RNA sequence: AGAGGUGAAAUUCUUAGACCGCACCAAGACGAACUACAGCGAAGGCAUUCUUCAAGGAUACCUUCCUCAAUCAAGAACCAAAGUGUGGAGAUCGAAGAUGAUUAGAGACCAUUGUAGUCCACACUGCAAACGAUGACACCCAUGAAUUGGGGAUCUCUAUUCGCACGGGAAUAUCCUCAGCACACGCGAAAGCUUUGAGGUUACAGUCUCAGGGGGGAGUACGUUCGCAAGAGUGAAACUUAAAGAAAUUGACGGAAUGGCACCACAAGACGUGGAGCGUGCGGUUUAAUUUGACUCAACACG
C-alpha cells in the first residue's frame, strides 16, 4: 500500500526558537527522474507557539508560527520563518461592541532580505470614570495611531534582520513597545499583532541558512 | 459479551410526541477496580421506566437525544 | 506492520485531523503540518448506505473509527484537529456529524490538541446563492 | 392601515440616514437592511459538555486551567426567518416596547 | 471512491482522480466582526488604508457688511433599481431559457444550470411603499436618563488613567452652553402626535406654495410636448354604482404562539366491526298499498 514507498523527515525549526525539530512527515522515494528533495522545498509546516517554544503557559498557546523548507539536509528539513498567525478563535474574542477597533497594515524590508506585512489590531478602553456608553475614538486619533504604528514598525524592524526580527515578534517586544508609546493617545485596551506573513524571500544563500539553524540536531528516521 | 448493565440515576423528563420514550440518564453498571463510569451517558428508553432500573445497553456510548 | 517515524516507542507523533462537516455529509480527514499529504481519507457517507443519514452523526463517529484504525497503522499517535463550518458565503454553522468525529477519536484511543476553527470566514463575500427574497 | 410601530422596525429614525445597506439573512438569504435584521451573537462552546469530558480527558496540554475554543458568530435574520426559528416572538401590545440592550 | 443537493430524490461532477488538504498564481466583484434606534449628504445615496483636489456644516469671535430676505407658476440641475446606446469587463449571483423533482396539473415555490444583466467609462430615461405615506420659513411650549460636533469653567463643583517627538498632549469625571439624530399641556374619529407636533384652530387671521372634493371608468381615450425605445409630463367624457373607505371593539376562524385537559383523543393494544350464514333499520326498485318521521358527530336495534 502507499505507506510503503513513502518515507519519513523531521522539520527542523531556525535555532532562535527553543524546540527545534517539531515536525514529523513523509516523502515518497526519490522514484527516478523524480527527487525527494526537489519535492520538499517550499512546503510550509505550521506549529502552536507554545508547542514550539517551551514558554508561554501564561498568554500565547494562542500565536501560530509557520515554516518553510529552503534546505534539506540529510533526513532533516531545514526551515525559515514563513508566517506568524494569531488563532482563530483568540481574535474573534476581542472584539467588543461599542467599541472601536483600529487596523494597520505595515510593510518592512529587513537587514535580512525580506519584506513582510504586518498586521497591528487595536482596541479602544472604557476609561475608569467613564460614565459614557461608547468607548468611540475621534478619526484623528486613530490616525495617529496608524502613523506611529507605522514609523516604529518601519524603524524598528528595518534595521534588523529576520533572525533578531522574529525574536521581536515571538518574544513579544515590539508589541510591547507599541503599546507603551501608543498609549498615550488613546486609551487602548488590546493591541496584538495579527499576521506577519513574510512577502520576498530576498535569495537562497547556503551559509545564510546554516548560520541561522546553528548547531543542527541528529534525525535518525 | 455485549451486555453493559447501568443503573437509571433519574428520569431525565418525558421525552418525545406521544408519551412513549423518556429521557434517562443512565450509570454504567459495571464496576471494577478502575471503576468505568461514563459517567453519564443520556439514553431514552422504550417504555415505563423507574428511579432504579438495571437496563443493559447493547449499543454502548451513544450520545443519545443533543439534535432533535 | 505499522510503519512508524523511528521514535521510541510510546512517543507520539503528530498529525493534523480537518473535519469539515456539513449539513449534507462529513469529511473525517487526517494530514501532516502543512498536509500536502494525507493518510485517511473517510467522508461520514462512505459508512451509508442512504443519501438521507449521510451526514448523520452515527455516520462520522462510524467515519472517525476507521480513521484510527488507519492512524495505529500509519503510526500516528496523536491529533491536532481543525474544524471547519461548510463554507464561507453559506452557512457558518457547523454541522452535526461535528462532535461525533472527536469524540469517535478521544473514545477511540488518539490524544488530541489544539484544535482549531478552519471554517473560511468572508471579509467581504461574492453575492449568496439565494435570491433577495431568500430560498422561500 | 394602522401603524404597528414608533419605529416601522428599523433603528433607522427619519432625517437619519436613509439607506441602510442591506444585508444577507443566515438560514435564508432574504436581503434586509442592516437595520431591520434581527442580529444576535453568539460564543457557543465547540464541543457539549459530556463531549468535553472525554476530549479535555484526552489531551496532553488542554482542560486544567486551560480550556476549549468557542465559536464566535453574529447571526442576522430575517424577520421571517427569525420568528419561524422562535428566536424571536410576537408579543402583546402592551409589551412590544421593551429594550433588553445588554446588561449584565 | 465517492461527491453534490434535498423533506426525500434526481438532473450535474467522478479511477481520464471529482470531493477533500496545504502553499501559492489569475481575474472580477466586495469591504464582514467593530456597526448603534451612531454619524455625513438637498434628496437619491454613503463603510479598508495611504496620498491627493475643491468643498460643507457646526462652533468660536467686542471682525466685515447693513435689509441684501421667506416661499414660489414658468425654467434649470440632480435622482435608487431596472431599462436603453457604443466600447470594456466578465468572479459571484441571475429575468428569459434548459433539465430534475413536487403536483390532479405546476414553465411556478425546491435543486443542478444559464443568457441579458449584475461591475466600469461616456451618453440617454426620470416611471419607486422616491415614506416620516407628515411641504417650506418663523415664533411659543414641562420632564427624565442618554447620544454625536464645537466651545467654556473647574488649573460648590478639582477630580481620575496614560507619558520630546503629528503631543504645553489624549481620553475621562462634574457643570454649563450652542448645533444635530432620537427614547406634562393640548389635540385627535380613534390609532396616536408632543421644545424632532398631528399642540398653541368655531376663542377659527404669522407668511408662501402644492394637491384633494362618493366609488368606478382611468391615469384610460383623443390632442400635444419630451424620449433611440421602453416610456414620462398634461389628461377628459359617455357610462356605471350606493356605498367604497378609516380607526377602534366584541365574536369567529388560522397549515401563529403559549400554558394546559380528554381513551366519545392518541400512544401500547385487548376484543371484533369492513366484505358470505342470518336477525330491521334505513336507502332503493317494485305494487292498489309497500303509510311515515329522523340523514356527519347529536339517523340508520330510533320513534
Amino acid at each position: 500500500e502507499t505507506m510503503a514507498r513513502k518515507e519519513w523527515y523531521d522539520v527542523v525549526a531556525p535555532a532562535n526558537f527553543e524546540k527545534r525539530q517539531f515536525a514529523k512527515t513523509i516523502c515518497n522515494k526519490t522514484q527516478g527522474t523524480r527527487i525527494a528533495a526537489d519535492v520538499l522545498r517550499g512546503r510550509v509546516f505550521e506549529a502552536n507557539l507554545a508547542d514550539l517554544n517551551q514558554s508561554a503557559g501564561e498568554e500565547e498557546a494562542y500565536r501560530k508560527v509557520r515554516f518553510t523548507v529552503q534546505e534539506v539536509q540529510g533526513r532533516n528539513l531545514l526551515t525559515q520563518f514563513h508566517s506568524m498567525e494569531v488563532t482563530t478563535d483568540k481574535m474573534a474574542s476581542l472584539l467588543r461592541k461599542w467599541c472601536t477597533t483600529m487596523e494597520t497594515t505595515v510593510e518592512v524590508k529587513t537587514a535580512d532580505g525580506y519584506t513582510m506585512r504586518l498586521f497591528v489590531v487595536a482596541f479602544t478602553k472604557p476609561q475608569a470614570n467613564q460614565q459614557s456608553r461608547n468607548c468611540y475614538a475621534k478619526q484623528r486619533l486613530v490616525k495617529w495611531l496608524r502613523m506611529r504604528i507605522t514609523k516604529m514598525i518601519k524603524r524598528r524592524l528595518s534595521k534588523v534582520q529576520i533572525k533578531e526580527a522574529v525574536s521581536l515578534l515571538t518574544r513579544n517586544v515590539l508589541s510591547d513597545a507599541l503599546v507603551r508609546r501608543c498609549n498615550p493617545i488613546l486609551p487602548l485596551r488590546e493591541l496584538r499583532i495579527r499576521k506577519v506573513r513574510v512577502v520576498r524571500t530576498p535569495k537562497f544563500d547556503a551559509q545564510a541558512l546554516l548560520s541561522a539553524h546553528g548547531t543542527i540536531p541528529a534525525s535518525v528516521e | 459479551d455485549q451486555a453493559q448493565v447501568g443503573l437509571i440515576i433519574k428520569v431525565l423528563g418525558r421525552t418525545g410526541s406521544r408519551g412513549n420514550v423518556t429521557q434517562v440518564r443512565v450509570r454504567l453498571m459495571a464496576e471494577a477496580g478502575s471503576p468505568d463510569y461514563n459517567r453519564t451517558i443520556v439514553r431514552n428508553v422504550k417504555g415505563p421506566c423507574k428511579e432504579n432500573d438495571m437496563l443493559s445497553l447493547m449499543e454502548t456510548e451513544r450520545e443519545a437525544r443533543r439534535l432533535k | 506492520k505499522a510503519y512508524g517515524p523511528n521514535v521510541k516507542k510510546g512517543d507520539l507523533v503528530y498529525g493534523v485531523v480537518h473535519i469539515f462537516a456539513s449539513f449534507n455529509d462529513t469529511f473525517v480527514h487526517v494530514t501532516d503540518m502543512s498536509g500536502r499529504e494525507t493518510y485517511v481519507k473517510v467522508t461520514g457517507g462512505m459508512k451509508v448506505k442512504a443519501d438521507r443519514d449521510e451526514s448523520s452523526p452515527y455516520a462520522a463517529m462510524m467515519a472517525a473509527q476507521d480513521v484510527v484504525a488507519r492512524c495505529k497503522e500509519c503510526g500516528i499517535n496523536a491529533l491536532h484537529v481543525k474544524m471547519r463550518a461548510v463554507g464561507g458565503v453559506r452557512t457558518k454553522s457547523p454541522g452535526p456529524g461535528a462532535q461525533a468525529a472527536l469524540r469517535a477519536l478521544a473514545r477511540a484511543g488518539m490524544k488530541i490538541g489544539r484544535i482549531e476553527d478552519v471554517t473560511p470566514i468572508p471579509t467581504d463575500s461574492t453575492r449568496r446563492k439565494g435570491s433577495r427574497r431568500g430560498r422561500r | 392601515m394602522t401603524t404597528k410601530r414608533r419605529n416601522h422596525g428599523r433603528s433607522k429614525p427619519a432625517h437619519s440616514r436613509g439607506r441602510v445597506k442591506p444585508i444577507h439573512c443566515f438560514n435564508c438569504g432574504r436581503l434586509t437592511p442592516k437595520d431591520k435584521a434581527v442580529g444576535r451573537f453568539v460564543v457557543r462552546r465547540m464541543l457539549d459538555a459530556a463531549s468535553a469530558r472525554d476530549v479535555a480527558e484526552a489531551s496532553p496540554v488542554y482542560g486544567a486551567n486551560f480550556p476549549m475554543p468557542k465559536l464566535y458568530m453574529k447571526q442576522r435574520f430575517c424577520i421571517a426567518c427569525a420568528i419561524h426559528s422562535r428566536t424571536v416572538r410576537a408579543r402583546p401590545v402592551g409589551n412590544r416596547k421593551i429594550r433588553y440592550t445588554k446588561k449584565v
